[PDB]
């Protein structure tokens, strides 16, 4: 498989002001504002043309893991170490709901594309699927060892996909609460997670490795090779864009059919930071593709664009179809 | 030891009763293998062996089980 | 006078030994079914352990089964013809006088079938195919959970 | 009795207070088997595999209990539930290897080896079953194994 | 040959990870059973040779030259892999004991 | 293609010390016991009245005789099985003896288990599968 | 400040299990946890915080 031409990107935006690691990120469903989660306890709005801080939100009183911002509500849920999943009304500002139950820090939270349905996971082992109105919890995915350090929902089965820690990752069929299947081909903790926006696959990925997975059987498809850090996230484009951010600050695009990197680069930690404090900690692309937001351990949030002035002979494509036998 | 004495004093001399120190809330490990998780059947059997480990148990011994130059200047 | 006929299945070839003498209008079906290709690409929908390997359905259902004098023709119990043993087909009847298709095959010494069902062959070749065609596993309807099928069968003489 | 209630209640102590600590499991299944109570060793066996599911050094030994007292249909049970589990660490194939050539089945060793080939192992179980084939003079068998 | 091989067991000492040390015990413990018994190998494969010459997994056939040549009609004569029948090798009595007293020596050193 | 190895074969010299005479190194303690592979490279019907076999030997390649009145073991009589605990050892889609049944062992029939070396082998170079539909 | 410790501990030996090369021998982890406490004593009392080795 021939990789198709993709230009490099380049950082466009550095903005300061969270007081803690920037952990969590959630892109507005109509592209004007994001959220960002951090160390700080608070939760920042920031305009994104402009990159400019509406608004601060407290409400946290530990470290914000997880954001997002819904398509079919005024509500943006938040997620935290000090145990507590709520529920923001974007009308009022305020906390109106907490879906409490997680015996310790929550690590991530994502919305049902479909169903108003929420779904954490946390240090206690387990992804507990929330009812939105009610505040109910209405199953327990309990099978992990580790901590659930990601996840994703789908609109289809498997409807929900857990990262663990425990190096293992499981495809959860949601509606009896159930294991469909375990996969245990990483070695080390699977920290992040992604599902492709249109062909139904899914990348998950530990320290060095990224494999990628057909759904709804989690048939192993390829590995992304030779990102030899400890990732913490994926973002994935619809222009078949793959960004792996690697917790010691490395960062590589990858052609998602494919598995070519057509680039390599580290960040910049801002002025002030140890070297011990470069790494990107969380990732999105915005709604359109065309912008990606890392929030990085130097408490920044960092904006990317690609280059409009590479060229397919500018940026050629270094990739000849290699002839050797992966070990598999 | 003091109750082990005492209780083998009254067993020679005759009684035999049950001193059970059993409390509330504590499990009879004795009475049961407990929380008991089988080994697996595979492609072998295992009945014999089975067979012969219960005859072990039944048959256990305690007592046969029970016992178990250079010089200063050269250091 | 026997003939070869040669099922080709997905764990091996079998060779069968089609009895021209005792079981004239039956070997001839299935030299016919097996000549057009009527059992090409069927599966093997009933396999019972220590029993029986049946076969030829069209459907793979255990109902149908078409043969080439209509529909059914009448039963030909030679008196010299037993279930001795493994290996020995037999065409599979829904009661007497009604055999169609799919064929029964003995795995066994299945010695009450005489009477009601039609000897017609034997395996000359593939007894180990057939045994782990026995050997497969199923479900509570004895269907194959892991899928038995005829890729091709053919005639040789 | 007495006794063993004692002692099983202060290794269940012990268990519940850190499941996670091997030891804990290995001197009470190593007293379980003292005391030949063999049901209850392979159960605090199996117990910790439920705690310790990929754990090289507890599958080893819950298979060397079984071997040492001579339950070997047990501990070959036990040898396919291991590397079925754990296909791509080798000391326990070579332990599966190195227990059916003791046993004398030398086509059981063969079989073992067959299986560890299809997991595609790395050059030294390779040469090991290159080499078994050379121990027992079959040079052709050990043509097969260089293709 | 001697001299590269100590040289190397020497080199190998320091661990490196456990796929050496396995590496390591397996070829030291075929070294501690040493020699194999070719003649008692022998003996097991002729009778081998009958009985599945009997059970008909093999064909003694004779060529152009009238030599007897073996056929396994299946593969499971030299494994016990394909065969049905692999979970019925039962042990020999000495073969348990010498096993029982290889692991007895290992935990006595 | 395989010009360097083209050229190797023919810049070398016919040896001048003849070895179509030479045997092995070691010889091998026969007898020999090869396969079908090995064949390729180096009463009937219904006439069999009287004839009475006596092992898979007078069967051949199998198949029981319905014309002799007599219980035919083509593969060996069963005796029993005396309710061992063991596994029933089954086959896979082409025969071979399998052992993911250990590792199904516990699970429902319709659990997704990774247990070969296959699971391992990237999708799009499986042999068995030619173009894999990716649409959601 | 309890569960800020607790949190803090378990994210450190979460980034440390995935740091280690598979195939280390990795007993010893719970001795790095006393290393991050030392090392915050050092900050506190800002004493250079400098392990050999």
């Amino acid at each position: 498989p021939r990789p198709d031409w993709h230009p490099p990107w380049k950082l466009m935006r550095v903005i300061s002001g969270h007081l803690g690691w920037v952990r969590a990120l959630a892109v507005e469903p109509n592209n004007q504002w994001f959220a960002s989660g951090a160390g700080d306890r608070t939760i920042k709005i920031w305009d994104l043309a402009s990159g400019q801080l509406r608004l601060t939100l407290t409400g946290h009183i530990s470290t914000v893991r997880g954001l997002a911002v819904s398509p079919r509500h005024p509500y943006m849920f938040s997620c935290g170490e000090d145990k507590m999943v709520k529920c923001w009304d974007l009308e009022t500002n305020k906390v109106i709901r907490h879906y409490h139950g997680h015996l310790s820090g929550v690590y991530t939270l994502k919305l049902h594309p479909t169903l108003d349905v929420l779904v954490t996971g946390g240090r206690d082992g387990v992804a507990r699927v929330w009812d939105m109105r009610t505040r109910s919890n209405v199953h327990v995915l309990s099978g992990h060892t580790g901590t659930v350090a990601d996840l994703v929902c789908q609109e289809a089965d498997p409807q929900v996909i857990t990262g663990s820690l425990d190096s293992t990752v499981r495809m959860w069929d949601l509606a009896a609460g159930k294991t469909m299947g375990v996969l245990t081909h990483h070695k080390k903790g699977v920290r992040a997670l992604v599902t492709h926006p249109t062909e139904f696959t899914f990348a998950t990925a530990s320290t060095g490795s990224i494999k990628q997975w057909k759904c709804p059987e989690g048939a192993f498809m390829q590995n992304f090779e030779g990102h030899n850090a400890i990732i913490n996230t994926l973002a994935v484009n619809d222009q078949n864009v793959l960004f792996s951010g690697g917790d010691n600050g490395s960062m590589s695009f990858w052609d998602w059919k494919s598995g070519y990197r057509f680039q390599s680069l580290d960040t910049t930690a801002q002025p002030g930071s140890l070297d011990a404090e470069l790494g990107i900690m969380s990732s999105t692309f915005d709604m359109s593709g065309a912008r990606l937001i890392t929030g990085e351990a130097d408490k920044t949030i960092k904006i990317w664009k690609e280059d409009t002035t590479a060229t397919p002979e500018t940026h050629p494509i270094e990739w000849k179809p290699s002839l050797v036998r992966r070990k598999y | 030891l003091a109750a082990l004495q005492k209780r083998r004093e009254l067993k020679t001399a005759g009684i035999n009763i049950k001193i059970t120190t059993r409390k509330k809330g504590q499990m009879d490990y004795n009475a049961d293998i407990p929380f008991e998780k089988k080994p697996a059947p595979g492609f072998y059997d295992t009945t014999e062996e089975i067979a012969r480990n219960e005859w072990q148990r039944a048959h256990f011994d305690p007592k046969k089980q029970q016992v178990g130059g250079p010089s200063a200047s050269l250091q | 006078m026997a003939t070869d006929v040669a099922l080709e299945t997905t764990m091996g070839t079998i060779i069968l030994e089609l009895y021209n003498q005792h079981a004239p209008r039956t070997c001839e079906n299935f030299k016919t079914l097996a000549a057009r290709g009527y059992y090409d690409g069927t599966i093997f929908h009933r396999v019972i352990k220590d029993f029986m390997v049946q076969g030829g359905d069209p459907t793979g259902t255990g109902r149908g089964g078409r043969s080439i004098y209509g529909d059914t023709f009448e039963d030909e119990i030679h008196p010299g013809l037993r279930h001795t043993g493994a290996g020995i087909l037999s065409m599979a009847n829904a009661g007497p006088n009604t055999n169609g298709s799919q064929f029964f095959l003995t795995l066994a010494p299945t010695p009450w079938l005489d009477g009601k069902h039609t000897i017609f062959g034997r395996v000359k070749k593939g007894i180990r195919v057939l045994q782990r065609m026995g050997l497969v596993p199923t479900d509570a309807d004895d269907r194959p959970k892991t899928e038995i099928k005829i890729i091709r069968a053919y005639v040789v003489g | 009795k007495e006794y063993q209630g004692r002692k099983r209640r202060e290794f269940e102590d012990y268990i519940r207070r850190n499941r996670l600590r091997l030891q804990n499991w290995f001197q009470y299944a190593q007293w379980e088997l003292e005391q030949k109570e063999f049901a209850r060793a392979r159960s605090i066996f199996e117990r910790a595999l439920d705690v310790h599911p990929n754990n090289t050094q507890l599958w080893i030994r819950y298979i060397e209990a079984e071997l040492k007292n001579r339950n070997i249909n047990h501990a070959r049970n036990l040898l396919d539930r291991a590397v079925t589990r754990l296909p791509r660490v080798s000391k326990l194939w070579y332990k599966y290897v190195y227990v059916m050539e003791m046993l004398g089945d030398i086509p059981g060793t063969r079989q073992v080896f067959d299986r560890w080939m299809k997991w595609e192992p790395d050059e030294d179980a390779w040469n090991a079953y290159i080499k078994l084939e050379k121990r027992y003079g079959e040079y052709e068998r050990a043509r097969q194994i260089f293709a | 040959k001697r001299m590269k091989k100590k040289e190397a067991h020497r080199d190998d000492t320091a661990f490196r990870d456990y796929a050496r040390e396995a590496e390591k015990t397996y070829k030291r413990q075929i070294r501690n059973m040493g020699a194999p018994d070719l003649e008692k190998y022998m003996r097991e494969k002729l009778s081998a040779i009958e009985k599945a010459a009997a059970a008909g997994t093999l064909d003694i056939i004779e060529t152009e030259d009238g030599e007897m040549i073996a056929v396994d009609k299946d593969g499971t004569f030299f494994s016990t892999a394909n065969a049905t029948d692999f979970a019925q090798h039962k042990p020999d009595k000495a073969a348990v004991d010498r096993l029982v007293a290889d692991l007895r020596k290992a935990e006595e050193a | 293609m395989a010009s360097i190895a083209a050229g190797l074969a023919a810049a070398l010299p016919k040896p001048k010390y003849s070895s179509e005479h030479e045997e092995p190194r070691a010889t091998q303690r026969g007898p020999r016991i090869v396969s079908a592979d090995q064949i390729d490279e180096t009463p009937p019907y219904p006439n069999r009245a009287g004839w009475r076999p006596r092992a898979p030997e007078d069967f051949g390649d199998g198949g029981a005789f319905p014309e002799i009145p007599v219980a035919q073991y083509p593969w060996g009589k069963n005796d029993s099985s005396s309710k061992s605990n063991a596994l029933v050892v089954q086959v896979d889609s082409e025969g071979k003896v399998d052992y993911t049944a250990i590792a199904r062992q516990g699970h429902s029939s319709d659990r997704i288990i990774h247990a070969s070396f296959k699971d391992l082998i990237p999708l799009r170079q499986r042999a068995e599968a030619g173009q894999i539909d990716l649409s959601r | 400040e309890s569960h800020f410790d607790l949190e803090l501990r378990a994210s450190v030996m979460a980034d440390l299990m995935d740091m280690m090369p598979e195939g280390i021998k990795q007993s010893k982890v719970n001795t790095v946890l006393q290393h991050l406490s030392e090392a915050w004593r050092c900050w506190k009392s800002n004493i250079p915080w400098k392990v050999p080795g």
